[PDB]
C-alpha cells in the first residue's frame, strides 16, 4: 500500500501486573471522512496474545488472515507448543521489514500484547519495521498525546493494577477523542491475562465540554 | 512518497585497551521529535570476545544483528570454531556492501578482543568500508564525542604531556563523562548509558543513568 | 512383442494397442450407461450399484453437471471420470469467460476429446480410462447427444450406450430407431430404461438406476428423484 | 586426474572465498569439508544440471598447518 | 523531434502503367551534413521499391530486416512479393516494435508483378498502412511536398510527365526546408525498364 | 524370480511393498551402533565410532544442529551431512523469523517430508541413513528416530545401527529407572547399552565413544574422547 | 508380464495393476474405523505397540487437517503424513481465498484429485495410503469420507480401512449408527476394534480415538482420557 | 456515480444511477452498474468502468465454477472475499469500489462493501461512489432498523435521487433491484418516477 | 475521426469518415475506417490507427478460427469480450476506440469499446473527435424501431455533422448496413465535399527539370 486508503488511528496499550490491556477506536477513515464506524481494529491472535493496528485497514485484514492461518496450523499439528507474543512480534517485524525492503509497504503500525509464562509483553511494529518493547505503547497521534500521561504514571509507579490501567487507557482515549480529528467516541478495550483474551464491546468516553460556555 | 528510512537516533562509542575493549551506547529510540522508548540498548553481544553497536535506522540495526547472529552460528557449524573479531568485521563489510544500491542506514562499531588478547575496535561506514581504530564514536553524537576521545585518549594537540596506556577505570570514567556531555547537548542521546566491557573473562554490562530530556 | 506397454510406439500394423486396452478398462467396471435422444428431450441412464450398505447412496453418482444446461454420465475408472468431469467444468467456465456465451455441447466434447488426444500422443501420462456422454439442448440444433472416448473420437449420436453391455444395448437401440415414429419425453425415458433393463436382465427398482434429463421446455440438466424414477418404472410395468 | 582437477579448483576457490569474506585462512578440515560437499553432489539431490552424475573417482590427501598445527585429512569418492 | 535529427524526404507518385519514387540524398547530424550520397530508396524487387525517411539508423535497419524477411519469402514461395504484401510485411515489422518504435516513415512504390498495375503506399511510425492512387510523401518536409503534389499532380500521367512532376515537386519542396536537400534521385519504374536520374538541385 | 519390482522406488510390488525403501532401511544396519535415552531433565546420545585403520581418527557420529537439538547418525554419512545441513538451516530460519528455538517435533516433521519426497518420485534415492534426534524444548526432553523411510517415532530410548537389538533389550529391561536418573546415571546406562552391541573382544574406550548431552540448563554438547573419561570410569566391566 | 511394472501401462484386459498393488499396501496396516452418527463423526485406530521403548502418543495415525475436520490414515505413514500436509494446505488455501471453512466433500475431492494425479504418470508411484476424513458443521452436518490410493472418494455412514476391514465392516453394519449419539459410539468403536484385534498375531494395541461433532462445537479433538478409559473398559468387558 | 445497498429482512435492495462520464462528457447516460455475479448475488460497480467490468466478470467466472463443483448456491461472503482478494492484490493498479449484496440461505440477505484498497466490511446499508458523500447524512438520519422491502426501495430511490441532483458525475435513471429467496426483481425509475425534492425557489 | 453506429429494426447501420490526419495535415483521404471482423460483424475504429487496424485484424482472425471450429456464425458478444479483454490487459497503451456492430442468432448488437477495456451495449454510439456532434444529431433525431433508410439517413447526417464541425474529420462518408439477411458495405455512400477545379494549368513541359546523371536499366519482361 503505497497510498493509504481507509485508516484507523491510535491503538494504546499498557502492561499491568498479570496482563496487558489494549484499546482502539472503531473508526476507519476514508481521508477525513468517517466512512466506517463499527470496524474492529483489535484481533485475538491466540489465547496468550492480542494484536491491534493503526493505519490501512486492508493491510490489517491481510495480516489477520495470514497470522490467523499460522496460529491455526500450529494448533493443528498440536504438539503442545504455541507462539509467544515475542514470537508473533518477531515474525511481524520480519514481515514488515521485508515489505519495506521491497518498497511495497504495509502501511500499518501495530501493537502486540500478550501475557505468557508469567511475564507481560507489549511491543511496537512500524511500517518501516522499527520494533521495540516497552511498558506502554501508543500509535498514531496517541504517541504525541496519550503517551506522556502513560509515561508519567508509569515512571512514578512502575507496576500498575488492572483497574488503574483500565482507567488510564480510558482517560487517554478521552484525551485523544478531544484532540484528534480522526478519532471516534466508540472504542474497544481488550485485555490479555492468565485466563486469556477478552475484548469488550463498544465503549464510550464521557466528555467534558465545560470550557465552551467559558468564552 | 514512501521513505524506506528514518533516523531513529542514538550514539555508540567504543574504546580499545591494551587488555580490554569497551563498547557503550545510549538506550533511547527517537523517531522525529518524539521518544519511542527510553530502554533500547544499541549494544549486542555477538560472542564472548565481541560486541557490536549499531546506530541509525532501527529496522536495519535489528535485521543486521539477526543476520550476524545467524552467520555466526553457520560459521561455528562449518568450521568448528568461533568467529574472531576481525572475521566478524570482514563478514560485516561484505554484508553491508551486498546492499550497496539500497543500503542499510546504520553506523556500526565492532569492539572486541583479538586473537593476541589485545583490545580491538573496528569501525564501519554505512556501506561497509572498515578500519581498525583504537577508539571511535558512532551515531548522532559522533561529532561531539570523538574530538574529546582524540584529545584525552590520543593525546592529540597536547604538548609536553606524557603518554600513558589507558586503563579500565580511566576509560570508564571518560566514557561516562563524554556521554554525559552528549546527553547535555545532543537531543537524540540520553536517558541511559549501557557500558559493555569485554575482557578475557567475558562481557560485563554496567548501566549508568543519563539525564532524561 | 513389446509393441504394447507404451502408448507412443506403433504396432507393425499401426494400431496403438494401449488405447485399445483403455477401452477395455471401461468394461472392467461392470456398469452400463445408455443415452437416447428425443424430439424435445435427451436422457442419460446408468446403473447405480452400491457394494456396501454403509456407503452413503447420495454420494455415489456417475451423473455430473458440467454446467447449468449440460449434463454428463461417466463410465470407467471413478477417479479418471471425476478428473475429466473437473476438466470439463473448467473448460465450460473458461469458454463462458472468454467468449461470453455458454459452451456448445459439441465444442465441450471436442475440447475434452482433443485433451484425450494429447494424452494418447505424449509418452509419460496414460489415457484416462473413462468414457463421457454429454447431453444438452442447443437452440439452433435442438437436443444433442455426444460421446468422448479415450482415443479422442467425439462423434455425436442419436442414441448410444457405454459399458459392458454396449453391443447388446446398441443392437436394441438400433432396432428402435429403425422403427422410428418419434420420441416424446416419456417415450424417451421408457426407451432408455427398457434398453438398460433388457440388456442387463435386471428388471430394475428405483434405487438401482439413476436418470438425468434435459428438455427444451426446461433446459437445465436435472437428475430425477427416486420417486420420479419409480413413476416411470411403474408405467413401464403396467403396459 | 580430471575430476581431481575439478575438486582442486573447488578447494582453491573456497579458500579464496573464505579469505575474501572473513580475512582469514581456512582450516584443513574446513577445506576438506568444502570439497567433500561437492563430492556428495553425485546423489543429484540438487536440481542443478552441472553436477556429474557419477561419483568423483579420486581420493585426496589434504595436508596443511592450521590453528591446530600440522593436520593430514583423507578424502574419498564417497565424500567422507 | 527525433525524426528531425537526421532529416529526410521521400515521395512516390502514380501515373499510367508507371510509378515514380524520389528522395533526397543528405545525411547530416542535426545541422552538419556528412554525405550527399545517402541511400533512402532501396530495391525490394524487380519493379518494387521502398523509400525510408526518418532516422538514418532505423532507415538502414528496417531496410536490412525487410530484405531478410523478403529474401526468405521469395525463396520459400518461389515468386516475387506483391506490393500490398510487402506493405503488410512492413506494417507487421513496424508494429512488432509498437513500443520503442523504429523511427521511420516508409514509402512503397512499385508495379504489380503480373498486372503491372501501379501501387503506392506509406506507413507511419508504428505501421499504419495507407494506400493512395495519387501520391504519398514522408519526411520532415511532408507539409511543403504535400502542397506541391496537390497542385502539380494530374491523373493518368505519362512517364515523362510523371518524372517532370515528381522532380519539380521534390526540388521545390526540399528548397524550403533546412534539413533535407543536397540533391535528389528519381527512380522511374515502368514494366519494361527502370530509369534512375539524379537531378540538379541547390546544394544549400 | 521377482528381480523385477526391486529396480526403483516408484514400482509397487504385488504384495504392497516398495522394496527399494526396505533396501534403504537395510543401510542403517551397516553403520556402527548408536544409543539414545532420556530422563525427566536430560536427553543423551551415545555412539560407537569406527576407524578405517589404527592411524586414522575415529569418525564423527554425533553432530550438533542447534543449541537445543543435536543428532547422531547411523547409515550413509553423505545423507547424514545433507540432512544435517537442512536441519541446521531450518533451525536458523526459525530463530531468525520467530526468535524462538524450533520445536524438535516440528523439525523431525520437516525431516520426514524432505525424506519422503525421494521415495515416491523417480530419481533421487531414499536417504539411506537413520538418525537419532535428541533435544530439549519447552515441552521437555525428547528423543526421536528417523528411518530411511520417512516415518519417524518418538521414543523413551532407542538404539540404531549394527547389533542394536542387544542395546534395545538392555534399555527395555532397564527403562523404568531411566526417567528419574541423574545425567551421570543416564549416560552410564546408555554406555552399557551400546557396550552390549560391541563384540565380546572389544570394549569401550575413550577413543571409540562419543557422548552427546542436552538439557534444560545444558545446550547440546558432544563430549569427545578426552571428555568421556569422567562418564566412562564409573562403568564396571563386561558381564 | 511387464504390464504391472508401471502405472502408465494398462493390462491387455484393461487393468492398471500398480494401483491395485498400492491398494494392497493398506491391508498391511493395522485397522482403523470411522463411524458417523447424528451428532457427529467418531474415529478410532488400533495403534499396535511395536516396542515398549516407543513413547505413548507417538506414531499418531489420527491427524487434524483443519480445526473442523480430522483425518485417520491406513497405509504408509510417510505418504499419509505427506497427504495430511497436502490436505492442510488445501484447507488453508480455501479459507484464504473463499473466506470460510472448507466443505468436507470439496476437501475430499481436491485431495482425491491430487492422489489421482499420481496414478496417471509413470515417473511417480501411486500413494500407499488410504485415509478417512470426517467433519461436523451445523450447515453441512456430520460427514465421513474415505479416499483410496486410486483417488476414488465416497461418503460412508460407517467405514473401515486396513487389515481387518471386512470383519470391522460387518461389526459396524450391525450397529444402527444413524439414530445413535457420539458418547455411545465411542464405546461401540472401542468394542469393534477390540473384536477385530488379533491377540496372537498382534502382541498389543493402544486404542487411539477421536471425534468431531456438536459436543465439540464442531472441532475435531482427541478423546478425553476418562472417556477413553471408560470405552476401553467397556470393550474389555464385552469381549469376554 | 452513486451506488447504494440496504439490507431488509430476507433479502437486499440494490440501487445505482446510470451515468458514466469521461471528463464532463456523459459517454453513456443509460449504463447498468448493477451486474449479476450469480443468480442471487449482485455487485454494484463504482470507480473505473474497465476495472469494475473486468473484476466482475472474473468473479462471476470463479464463483460459477466454485458453485458448480460444490453443488450448492454460493455465499455472498464468498463472492465478497474473492472481490477483496483481487482488489487488494491489485490495489495499486486498480480503481474500483464495489458493494457486494445478495441472498444466500445460510445467512439471509447480506451487504458487503469493498472500498478502494481491498477491505471487506458487512454493513446494514452501504453507499459508494462519488455521490455517496452527499447522501451520508440522508442515509444516517433516514435509516431505521427493520424496514420493509418497499420501504427500503423508496429509501434507496430517494437517496440516489438526492445524490444524482447534487452530483454531476451521478445522473441518468435510477436502476433498482431487490434480491431475495424468491428471485431478483429489477426495475428502472425514469423521469417523473424518480423522486424529486423541492428547490429553494426564492 | 468520426465513427458512429445505430441499431435499426432488423439490423445495424455503421458509419465513418474517410480522413486520416497526421498532426494537422490531412495525411490521407478515402481512408477506410470500417473494418471486417466477420461476415456478420463489422467494426469501425478510431484512436491510434495502427492499433485499431491490428486489433481488428487479430480479432477477425481469432473469430475466423472460432467460427470454423464451432461451425456456426460468430456472436457479437464473443467479439466484444475478446476485444475488451485484450484492451484491458494492455491497460489503454494500445489506443483504440471501437464501434462494434454485427447481427447474430440473438439479434442486432451494437457495442462501444473504449481503449481501457470498457464496453457498452447501446442503441446508438459515437466515437472519435467528432463524437460529440454525432451524438448531438443522434440525441436529437434517433427513434426506436427505425427503418433501414431512416437509419442510413440519420447516420449520414451525424457523420456529416462531425465532418463539417470537427477539424480532424472530413472527407466522403462511408456507410455499412448489416442485416440478418444480407450485408451492404457502402464505400462512399455520400461525397459531401469535393476539391475545386484547378483554374490554372501548371503542367511542366519536358526539359523543365535538369538532370545531372541518368541510368536506364532494362527489365527482362518474360
Amino acid at each position: 500500500t503505497q497510498n493509504p486508503m481507509v485508516t484507523g488511528t491510535s491503538v494504546l496499550g499498557v502492561k499491568f501486573e498479570g496482563g496487558v490491556v489494549i484499546a482502539a477506536d472503531m473508526l476507519g477513515s476514508y481521508g477525513s471522512l468517517a466512512r466506517f464506524r463499527n470496524i474492529s481494529r483489535i484481533m485475538r491472535v491466540n489465547n496468550s496474545t492480542m494484536l491491534g493496528a493503526s493505519g490501512d485497514y486492508a493491510d490489517f485484514q491481510y495480516l489477520k488472515q495470514v497470522l490467523g492461518q499460522m496460529v491455526i496450523d500450529e494448533e493443528l499439528l498440536g504438539d503442545g507448543h504455541s507462539y509467544s507474543p515475542r514470537a508473533i512480534h518477531s515474525w511481524l517485524t520480519r514481515a514488515m521489514y521485508s515489505r519495506r525492503s521491497k518498497m511495497n509497504p504495509l502501511w500499518n503500525t501495530m501493537v502486540i500484547g500478550g501475557y505468557a509464562d508469567g511475564e507481560s509483553f507489549l511491543g511496537y511494529v512500524d511500517m518501516l519495521g522499527v520494533a521495540y518493547e516497552a511498558p506502554s505503547l501508543a500509535t498514531g497521534y496517541g504517541a504525541y498525546l496519550a503517551q506522556p500521561l502513560l509515561r508519567e504514571v508509569l515512571e512514578k509507579q512502575p507496576v500498575l493494577s488492572q483497574t488503574e490501567a483500565r482507567d488510564l487507557v480510558e482517560r487517554c482515549m478521552r484525551v485523544l477523542y478531544y484532540r484528534d480529528a480522526r478519532s471516534y467516541n466508540r472504542f474497544q478495550i481488550a485485555t490479555v491475562t492468565e485466563k486469556g483474551v477478552e475484548i469488550e464491546g463498544p465503549l464510550s468516553t464521557e466528555t467534558n465540554w465545560d470550557i465552551a460556555h467559558m468564552i | 512518497r514512501f521513505s524506506p528510512y528514518v533516523f531513529n537516533g542514538g550514539t555508540i562509542l567504543a574504546i580499545a585497551g591494551e587488555d580490554f575493549a569497551i563498547v557503550a551506547s545510549d538506550t533511547r529510540l527517537s523517531e522525529g521529535f518524539s521518544i519511542h522508548t527510553r530502554d533500547s540498548p544499541k549494544c549486542y553481544k555477538l560472542t564472548d570476545k565481541t560486541v557490536i553497536g549499531c546506530s541509525g535506522f532501527h529496522g536495519d540495526c535489528l535485521t543486521l544483528t539477526k543476520i550476524i547472529e545467524a552467520r555466526l552460528k553457520m560459521y561455528k557449524h562449518s568450521n568448528n570454531k568461533a568467529m574472531t573479531t576481525g572475521a566478524i568485521a570482514a563478514m560485516l563489510s561484505t554484508i553491508l556492501y551486498s546492499r550497496r544500491f539500497f543500503p542499510y542506514y546504520v553506523y556500526n562499531i565492532i569492539g572486541g578482543l583479538d586473537e593476541e588478547g589485545k583490545g580491538a575496535v573496528y569501525s564501519f561506514d554505512p556501506v561497509g568500508s572498515y578500519q581498525r581504530d583504537s577508539f571511535k564514536a558512532g551515531g548522532s553524537a559522533s561529532a561531539m564525542l570523538q574530538p574529546l576521545l582524540d584529545n584525552q585518549v590520543g593525546f592529540k594537540n597536547m604538548q609536553n604531556v606524557e603518554h600513558v596506556p589507558l586503563s579500565l577505570d580511566r576509560a570508564m570514567r571518560l566514557v561516562k563523562d563524554v556521554f554525559i556531555s552528549a546527553a547535555e547537548r545532543d537531543v537524540y542521546t540520553g536517558d541511559a548509558l549501557r557500558i559493555c566491557i569485554v575482557t578475557k573473562e567475558g562481557i560485563r554490562e554496567e548501566t549508568v543513568s543519563l539525564r532524561k530530556d | 512383442a513389446g509393441f504394447d506397454r507404451h502408448i507412443t510406439i506403433f504396432s507393425p500394423e499401426g494400431r496403438l494397442y494401449q488405447v485399445e486396452y483403455a477401452f477395455k478398462a471401461i468394461n472392467q467396471g461392470g456398469l452400463t450407461s445408455v443415452a437416447v435422444r428425443g424430439k424435445d428431450c435427451a436422457v442419460i441412464v446408468t446403473q447405480k450399484k452400491v457394494p456396501d450398505k454403509l456407503l452413503d447412496s447420495s454420494t455415489v453418482t456417475h451423473l455430473f453437471k458440467i454446467t447449468e444446461n449440460i449434463g454428463c454420465v461417466m463410465t470407467g475408472m471413478t477417479a479418471d471420470s471425476r478428473s475429466q468431469v473437473q476438466r470439463a467444468r473448467y473448460e465450460a467456465a473458461n469458454w463462458k469467460y472468454k467468449y461470453g456465451y455458454e459452451i456448445p455441447v459439441d465444442m465441450l466434447c471436442k475440447r475434452i476429446a482433443d485433451i484425450s488426444q494429447v494424452y494418447t500422443q505424449n509418452a509419460e501420462m496414460r489415457p484416462l480410462g473413462c468414457c463421457m456422454i454429454l447431453i444438452g439442448i442447443d437452440e439452433e440444433q435442438g437436443p444433442q447427444v455426444y460421446k468422448c472416448d479415450p482415443a479422442g473420437y467425439y462423434c455425436g449420436f442419436k442414441a448410444t450406450a457405454a459399458g459392458v453391455k454396449q453391443t447388446e444395448s446398441t443392437s436394441f437401440l438400433e432396432k428402435k430407431v429403425k422403427k422410428k415414429f418419434d420420441w416424446t419425453f416419456e417415450q424417451t425415458v421408457e426407451t432408455a430404461i427398457t434398453c438398460l433393463s433388457t440388456v442387463l436382465s435386471i428388471d430394475f427398482k428405483p434405487s438401482e438406476i439413476e436418470v438425468g434429463v434435459v428438455t427444451v421446455e426446461n433446459p437445465k440438466f436435472r437428475i430425477l428423484t427416486e420417486a420420479e424414477i419409480d413413476a416411470h418404472l411403474v408405467a413401464l410395468a403396467e403396459r | 586426474i580430471a575430476d581431481a582437477k575439478t575438486l582442486i579448483d573447488k578447494a582453491r576457490v573456497e579458500t579464496q572465498n573464505h579469505w575474501f569474506t572473513y580475512n582469514e585462512t581456512m582450516t584443513v578440515e574446513s577445506v576438506t569439508q568444502a570439497v567433500s560437499n561437492l563430492a556428495l553432489q553425485f546423489g543429484e539431490e540438487d536440481a542443478d544440471p552441472g553436477a556429474m552424475s557419477r561419483p568423483f573417482g579420486v581420493a585426496l590427501l589434504f595436508g596443511g598447518v592450521d590453528e591446530k598445527g600440522p593436520q593430514l585429512f583423507h578424502m574419498d569418492p564417497s565424500g567422507t | 523531434s527525433i525524426m528531425s535529427y537526421n532529416g529526410g524526404a521521400v515521395m512516390a507518385m502514380k501515373g499510367k502503367n508507371c510509378v515514380a519514387i524520389a528522395a533526397d540524398r543528405r545525411f547530416g547530424i542535426q545541422a552538419q551534413m556528412v554525405t550527399t550520397d545517402f541511400q533512402k530508396i532501396f530495391p525490394m524487387g524487380d519493379r518494387l521499391y521502398i523509400g525510408l525517411a526518418g532516422l538514418a539508423t532505423d532507415v538502414q535497419t528496417v531496410a536490412q530486416r525487410l530484405k531478410f524477411r523478403l529474401n526468405l519469402y521469395e525463396l520459400k514461395e518461389g515468386r516475387q512479393i506483391k506490393p500490398y504484401t510487402l506493405m503488410s510485411m512492413v506494417a507487421n515489422l513496424l508494429y512488432e516494435k509498437r513500443f520503442g518504435p523504429y523511427y521511420t516513415e516508409p514509402v512503397i512504390a512499385g508495379l504489380d508483378p503480373k498486372t503491372f498495375k501501379p501501387f503506392i503506399c506509406s506507413l507511419d511510425l508504428i505501421g499504419c498502412p495507407m494506400v493512395t492512387d495519387d501520391f504519398v510523401v514522408s519526411g520532415t518536409c511532408a507539409e511543403q511536398m504535400y502542397g506541391m503534389c496537390e497542385s502539380l499532380w494530374e491523373p493518368n500521367m505519362d512517364p515523362d510527365h510523371l518524372f517532370e512532376t515528381i522532380s519539380q515537386a521534390m526540388l521545390n519542396a526540399v528548397d524550403r526546408d533546412a534539413v533535407s536537400g543536397m540533391g535528389v534521385i528519381v527512380h522511374i519504374i515502368e514494366k519494361d525498364k527502370i530509369t534512375t536520374r539524379t537531378l540538379k538541385a541547390r546544394m544549400d | 524370480f521377482r528381480n523385477q519390482y526391486d529396480n526403483d522406488v516408484t514400482v509397487w510390488s504385488p504384495q504392497g511393498r516398495i522394496h527399494q525403501i526396505e533396501y534403504a532401511m537395510e543401510a542403517v544396519k551397516q553403520g556402527s551402533a548408536t544409543v539414545g535415552l532420556k530422563s525427566k531433565t536430560h536427553a543423551v546420545l551415545v555412539a560407537l565410532k569406527r576407524a578405517q585403520s589404527e592411524l586414522a581418527a575415529h569418525q564423527k557420529k554425533i553432530l550438533h544442529v542447534d543449541n537445543h537439538i543435536g543428532i547422531s547418525i547411523a547409515g550413509l554419512t553423505a545423507d547424514a551431512r545433507l540432512l544435517c545441513n537442512f536441519m541446521r538451516q531450518e533451525c536458523l530460519d526459525s530463530r531468525f523469523v520467530f526468535d524462538r528455538p524450533l520445536p524438535v517435533s516440528r523439525l523431525v516433521s520437516l525431516i520426514g517430508s524432505k525424506t519422503q519426497i525421494p521415495t515416491q518420485r523417480y530419481g533421487r534415492r531414499p536417504y539411506g541413513v537413520g538418525l537419532l534426534i535428541a533435544g530439549y524444548d519447552d515441552m521437555g526432553p525428547h528423543i526421536f528416530q528417523t528411518c530411511p523411510s520417512a516415518n519417524y517415532f518418538d521414543c523413551r530410548a532407542m538404539s540404531i545401527g549394527a547389533r542394536s537389538q542387544s542395546a534395545r533389550t538392555y534399555l527395555e529391561r532397564h527403562m523404568s529407572e531411566f526417567m528419574e536418573c541423574n545425567l551421570n546415571e543416564l549416560v552410564k546406562h546408555g554406555l552399557r547399552a551400546l557396550r552390549e552391541t560391541l563384540p565380546a573382544e572389544q570394549d569401550l574406550t575413550t577413543k571409540n565413544v562419543s557422548i552427546g548431552i542436552v538439557g534444560k540448563d545444558l545446550e547440546f554438547t558432544i563430549y569427545d574422547d578426552d571428555d568421556v573419561s569422567p562418564f566412562l570410569e564409573g562403568l564396571e566391566e563386561r558381564p | 508380464t511387464g504390464y504391472d511394472l508401471s502405472a502408465s501401462t494398462f493390462s491387455p484386459d484393461g487393468r492398471v495393476f500398480q494401483v491395485e498393488y498400492a491398494m494392497k499396501a493398506v491391508e498391511n496396516s493395522s485397522t482403523a474405523i470411522g463411524i458417523r452418527c447424528k451428532d457427529g463423526v467418531v474415529f478410532g485406530v488400533e495403534k499396535l505397540v511395536l516396542s515398549k521403548l516407543y513413547e505413548e502418543g507417538s506414531n499418531k495415525r489420527l491427524f487434524n487437517v483443519d480445526r473442523h475436520v480430522g483425518m485417520a490414515v491406513a497405509g504408509l505413514l510417510a505418504d499419509a503424513r505427506s497427504l495430511a500436509d497436502i490436505a492442510r494446505e488445501e484447507a488453508s488455501n480455501f479459507r484464504s481465498n473463499f473466506g470460510y471453512n472448507i466443505p468436507l466433500k470439496h476437501l475430499a475431492d481436491r485431495v482425491a484429485m491430487y492422489v489421482h494425479a499420481y496414478t496417471l504418470y509413470s515417473a511417480v508411484r501411486p500413494f500407499g495410503c488410504s485415509f478417512m476424513l470426517g467433519s461436523y458443521s451445523v450447515n453441512d452436518g456430520a460427514q465421513l469420507y474415505m479416499i483410496d490410493p486410486s483417488g476414488v472418494s465416497y461418503g460412508y455412514w460407517g467405514c473401515a480401512i486396513g487389515k481387518a476391514r471386512q470383519a470391522a465392516k460387518t461389526e459396524i453394519e450391525k450397529l444402527q449408527m444413524k439414530e445413535m449419539t457420539c458418547r455411545d459410539i465411542v464405546k461401540e468403536v472401542a468394542k469393534i476394534i477390540y473384536i477385530v484385534h488379533d491377540e496372537v498375531k498382534d502382541k498389543a494395541f493402544e486404542l487411539e480415538l477421536s471425534w468431531v461433532g456438536e459436543l465439540t462445537n464442531g472441532r475435531h479433538e482427541i478423546v478425553p482420557k476418562d472417556i477413553r478409559e471408560e470405552a476401553e473398559k467397556y470393550a474389555k468387558e464385552s469381549l469376554k | 456515480t452513486t451506488i447504494m445497498a440496504v439490507q431488509f429482512d430476507g433479502g437486499v435492495v440494490l440501487g445505482a444511477d446510470s451515468r458514466t462520464t469521461t471528463g464532463s462528457y456523459i459517454a453513456n447516460r443509460v449504463t447498468d452498474k448493477l451486474t449479476p455475479i450469480h443468480d442471487r448475488i449482485f455487485c454494484c460497480r463504482s470507480g473505473s468502468a474497465a476495472d469494475t467490468q473486468a473484476v466482475a466478470d472474473a468473479v462471476t467466472y470463479q464463483l460459477g465454477f466454485h458453485s458448480i463443483e460444490l453443488n450448492e448456491p454460493p455465499l455472498v461472503h464468498t463472492a465478497a472475499s474473492l472481490f477483496k482478494e483481487m482488489c487488494y492484490r491489485y490495489r495499486e493498479d486498480l480503481m474500483a469500489g464495489i458493494i457486494i449484496a445478495g441472498w444466500d440461505p445460510q445467512e439471509g440477505g447480506q451487504v458487503y462493501s469493498v472500498p478502494m484498497g481491498g477491505m471487506m466490511v458487512r454493513q446494514s446499508f452501504a453507499i459508494g461512489g462519488s455521490g455517496s458523500s452527499y447522501i451520508y447524512g440522508y442515509v444516517d438520519a433516514t435509516y431505521r432498523e427493520g424496514m420493509t422491502k418497499e420501504e427500503c426501495l423508496q429509501f434507496t430511490a430517494n437517496a440516489l435521487a438526492l445524490a444524482m441532483e447534487r452530483d454531476g458525475s451521478s445522473g441518468g435513471v435510477i436502476r433498482l433491484a431487490a434480491i431475495a429467496e424468491s428471485g431478483v426483481e429489477r426495475q428502472v425509475l425514469l423521469g417523473d418516477q424518480i423522486p424529486k425534492f423541492a428547490v429553494a425557489t426564492l | 475521426t468520426t465513427i458512429a453506429g445505430v441499431v435499426y429494426k432488423d439490423g445495424i447501420v455503421l458509419g465513418a469518415d474517410t480522413r486520416a490526419t497526421e498532426g494537422m495535415v490531412v495525411a490521407d483521404k478515402n481512408c477506410s475506417k470500417i473494418h471486417f471482423i466477420s461476415p456478420n460483424i463489422y467494426c469501425c475504429g478510431a484512436g491510434t490507427a495502427a492499433d485499431t487496424d491490428m486489433t481488428t485484424q487479430l480479432i477477425s482472425s481469432n473469430l475466423e478460427l472460432h467460427s470454423l471450429s464451432t461451425g456456426r456464425l460468430p456472436r457479437v458478444v464473443t467479439a466484444n469480450r475478446m476485444l475488451k479483454q485484450m484492451l484491458f490487459r494492455y491497460q489503454g497503451y494500445i489506443g483504440a476506440a471501437l464501434v462494434l456492430g454485427g447481427v447474430d442468432v440473438t439479434g442486432p448488437h451494437l457495442y462501444s469499446i473504449y481503449p481501457h477495456g470498457s464496453t457498452d451495449k447501446l442503441p446508438y454510439v459515437t466515437m472519435g473527435s467528432g463524437s460529440l456532434a454525432a451524438m448531438a444529431v443522434f440525441e436529437d433525431k434517433f427513434r426506436p424501431d427505425m427503418e433501414e433508410e431512416e437509419a442510413k439517413n440519420l447516420v449520414s447526417e451525424a457523420i456529416a455533422a462531425g465532418i463539417f464541425n470537427d477539424l480532424g474529420s472530413g472527407s466522403n462518408i462511408d456507410l455499412c448496413v448489416i442485416s440478418k439477411n444480407k450485408l451492404d458495405f457502402l464505400r462512399p455512400y455520400t461525397v459531401p465535399n469535393k476539391k475545386g477545379t484547378r483554374l490554372g494549368r501548371y503542367r511542366c513541359e519536358k526539359g523543365t527539370t535538369a538532370v545531372l546523371t541518368e541510368k536506364i536499366t532494362p527489365l527482362e519482361i518474360e
